[PDB]
């Protein structure tokens, strides 16, 4: 397989940062692609071998450095919000079926400042005594507000496991002023279970938010807290009603 | 005639100091058009025939990554089938390899051929079908089972059909005054005395293209096969061709012998004689 | 022309 | 089991002397592809002689062609040397123009 | 040169079928075809790949391929589609060698909702956590023939329909969200601006 690092990253314009690439499966050959709503994936520099590098589509803005055999570089001198885009790593062979020929990809959101950095406010809603009688089911909701950028991750957490049946969450993350450029985002997402596993006051259910921010090496001089990389949560208990 | 290209190379483990070489020739019809040896200080792919020359510095330098790239997996090849035979890096090893494709009549792909030989004896080879291969031994046995899983055929097919078949056409056109040509035998009787009361005819026949011929006496409507010398075809080292025919007569007698040859640059299959 | 590199791995025996 | 070479010794062009010409000699037939080969002019050694590229046939053995430019006169003899590992001597082919 | 793929979002009930059209520009002889999927997660995961040397018949299961390299065109089609299937769909061409650029379609999301078996379409307000504030509007159990649009409003923000699959039970259901902080927000008339069925159940 293709490993790929960073998983996420957040940058003020101006600046660099290198996404590093790897294949350990001897490939010869190494792309890089972004992808962007209804764009597909665009080419931007391979590799054909060591020490060897050529444009793709959009080579502007973009350096690459074929390190060796083994690793790939896609080099950001100057960042610019045209940039703000996922970057996949691609490595392809023939055996495809039991090889894993792309990177998980690197989230990246090029903003103006970083003061537009916020990390989401969770909160759970308890399911309706109305839906408990008619349906016979329970819906919490976890709400996920205010976060700039983008990059986060929703999971439900039940009596201390995570649980993934009975889940949903939205598609992609909402925006609180469309108009706005840095606007930032929110995210729900829903869990339903039985009235009578909400109804026992023991059942534990906390919804978890990953937020991926700041750094060590961001510097911030700044009133609000620094919006380092984080969980924020909110939990309830379940209630005889 | 029904044109082809092929491609030879021959990969050799050093018994001394030094790595295993790798040297690679190319030919279309019996026509070598380029070379490539690891030896060579700072090693490249050189022409070797005047057709050849007019490709540009892309296509030089796509030709030497290929090789290169071709000499560290043969040296990785070796070490491999050191071991699946078991044998010391004491003993010098040898792979073969000679791959190309047949032009039919549609110009494509008549058939594709790839076959691999370890120490001068059948190892592995890809079938007719371009899909499947054929291992002689256990150890090349190994090599298949890798070759399917890595799906090897399927990248040889790819080449096979489409750009081998591709560039050879290209070929084919660049220097065509001299490879859709043939050149035909320019020949001539010789008398010997071995006795005292017999004699060697000699038939000649030089300065042909292609290596493709059939030289045969005849002292009556029957073959002298028993007993006709006849030599290998031999290079005249211009890019020509040469070979003969010899059987002992009785000095009688010579005139009941004839020379029949047969090339692609005769129309009809040319028959000699002795002349004193 | 030679075959050419794959985009993977050159294959060994 | 290896496979010892054959030779031929022979010129590019007819015989015929002060008329510049290329005297060869080939060597085919032979496996493993290690083969040492000299021209000889009287029996001593003729420098300068380049050789073909390696190559094989079908069975697999391998054949090259060694050659070098000469003018042919009436006194000068000369041969090809070969010496290959499946022989104990190298092996000394006299070059008749017959053959 | 050239990978299109003309269907941007396509949307189909469980059970039912769906061919994502992807049609390929060569004017190469030799070249493979790849098939990706795109799950909400991110990666990317491998679905085929296909030689234009190889034959016309694909059938694997659910998921089936056609090759038709005469009209040039690589369709993909899944059978008895599930909900599971839901992914944004990528067609690519590639050369098979080292420096053939590997060309990719500009993709299609797939949209498989559930068939649900039993509608029982409601509307209803979720307490406070306490302070919210303050108020969270859930809109559940319509079938999968109903859309939800954007409020008209400037802080009222509602969110697209999704799925839930309660496994245990064997049961799904779709569900929308709907909140803000203005005082006068009342979850009996968020929804307004979307085509709703008129038998919804109201809790007051």
């Amino acid at each position: 397989g293709v490993t790929q690092t960073p998983k996420f990253q957040v940058l003020k314009t101006g600046q660099s940062m290198t996404l590093q690439c790897a294949q350990d499966m001897n490939h010869n050959s190494m792309y890089w692609y972004r992808q962007d709503p209804g764009m597909g994936l665009r080419l931007i520099y391979y590799s054909a071998s060591e020490g060897t590098t050529d444009k793709g589509e959009v080579p502007n803005g973009y350096n690459v450095s074929r390190l060796n055999k083994r690793e790939f570089s896609l080099r950001l001198e100057s960042a610019a919000p045209s940039q703000t885009s996922v970057y996949f790593c691609a490595s392809p062979g023939l055996a495809g079926e039991y090889e894993q020929y792309f990177g998980p990809g690197t989230r990246l959101t090029v903003t103006e400042d970083l003061k537009n950095v916020f990390p989401p406010e969770v909160a759970v809603f308890e399911p309706s005594e109305a839906e408990i009688s008619h349906t016979q089911k329970a819906t919490l909701v976890c709400l996920a507000t205010g976060f700039y950028p983008d990059h986060v991750e929703l999971s439900w957490w039940v009596n201390g496991k995570e649980v993934h049946s009975g889940v949903c969450t939205d598609p992609e993350p909402l925006k609180e002023q469309p108009a706005l450029n840095d606007s930032r985002y929110a995210l729900s997402s829903r869990l339903r279970v039985s009235a009578t596993f909400w109804q026992n006051p023991r059942n534990h259910f906390r919804c978890q938010v990953q937020f991926y921010g700041l750094s060590e090496n961001d510097e911030w001089t700044q009133d609000r807290a620094k919006p380092v990389t984080q969980i924020v949560s909110a939990e309830a208990w379940g209630r005889a009603d | 005639g029904s044109h082809s290209m092929r491609y030879f190379y021959t990969a050799m483990s050093r018994p001394g100091r030094g790595e295993p070489r790798f040297i690679a020739v190319g030919y279309v019809d019996d026509t070598q058009f380029v070379r490539f040896d690891s030896d060579a200080a700072s090693p490249r792919t050189e022409p070797r025939a005047p057709w050849i020359e007019q490709e540009g510095p892309e296509y030089w330098d796509r030709n030497t990554a290929i090789f290169k790239a071709n000499t560290q997996t043969y040296r990785e090849s070796l070490r491999n089938l050191r071991g699946y035979y078991n044998q010391s890096e004491a003993g010098s090893h040898i792979i073969q390899r000679m791959y190309g494709c047949d032009l039919g009549p549609d110009g494509r792909l008549l058939r594709g051929h790839d076959q691999s030989a370890y120490d001068g004896k059948d190892y592995i080879a890809l079938n007719e079908d371009l899909s499947s291969w054929t291992a002689a031994d256990t150890a090349a046995q190994i090599t298949q089972r890798k070759w399917e899983a890595a799906r090897v055929a399927e990248a040889r097919r790819a080449y096979l059909e489409g750009l081998c078949v591709e560039w050879l056409r290209r070929y084919l056109e660049n220097g065509k005054e001299t490879l859709q040509r043939a050149d035909p035998p320019k020949t001539h009787v010789t008398h010997h005395p071995v006795s005292d009361h017999e004699a060697t005819l000699r038939c000649w026949a030089l300065g042909f293209y292609p290596a493709e011929i059939t030289l045969t006496w005849q002292r009556d409507g029957e073959d002298q096969t028993q007993d006709t010398e006849l030599v290998e075809t031999r290079p005249a080292g211009d890019r020509t061709f040469q070979k003969w025919a010899a059987v002992v007569v009785p000095s009688g007698e010579e005139q009941r012998y004839t020379c029949h040859v047969q090339h692609e640059g005769l129309p009809k299959p040319l028959t000699l004689r002795w002349e004193p | 022309l030679p075959e050419p590199l794959p985009q993977g791995q050159l294959t060994a025996y | 089991i290896q496979r010892t070479p054959k030779i031929q010794v022979y010129s590019r062009h007819p015989a015929e002397n002060g008329k510049s010409n290329f005297l060869n000699c080939y060597v085919s037939g032979f496996h493993p592809s290690d083969i040492e080969v000299d021209l000889l002019k009287n029996g001593e050694r003729i420098e300068k002689v380049e050789h073909s590229d390696l190559s094989f046939s079908k069975d697999w053995s391998f054949y090259l062609l060694y050659y070098t430019e000469f003018t042919p006169t009436e006194k000068d003899e000369y041969a090809c040397r070969v010496n290959h590992v499946t022989l104990s001597q190298p092996k000394i082919v006299k070059w008749d123009r017959d053959m | 040169q050239k990978v299109t793929q003309a269907q941007t979002e396509i949307s189909v009930v469980e059970d039912e079928d769906v061919t994502l059209d992807c049609v390929y520009e060569t004017r190469d002889t030799t070249y493979y075809l790849f098939w990706y999927k795109q799950p909400p997660s991110g990666e990317l995961v491998f679905l085929i790949r296909r030689n234009s040397f190889d034959e016309q018949n694909e059938i694997s299961g659910r998921y089936s391929w056609n090759f038709q390299k005469s009209t040039s065109s690589f369709n993909f089609t899944i059978t008895a589609s599930q909900v599971v299937d839901s992914a944004v769909y990528f067609c690519a061409l590639s050369g098979f060698y080292n420096t053939d650029k590997l060309i990719f379609g500009t993709g299609t999301r797939l949209q498989v909702f559930p068939n649900i078996q039993n509608p029982d379409p409601a509307v209803y307000q979720l307490r406070d956590s306490k302070s919210s504030d303050k108020s969270v509007c859930l809109f559940t159990d319509f079938d999968s023939q109903t859309n939800v649009s954007q409020s008209k409003d400037s802080d009222v923000y509602i969110t697209d329909k999704c799925v839930l699959d309660m496994r245990s039970m064997d049961f799904k259901s779709n569900s929308a969200v709907a909140w803000s902080n203005k005082s006068d927000f009342a979850c009996a008339n968020a929804f307004n601006n979307s085509i709703i069925p008129e038998d919804t159940f109201f809790p007051s």
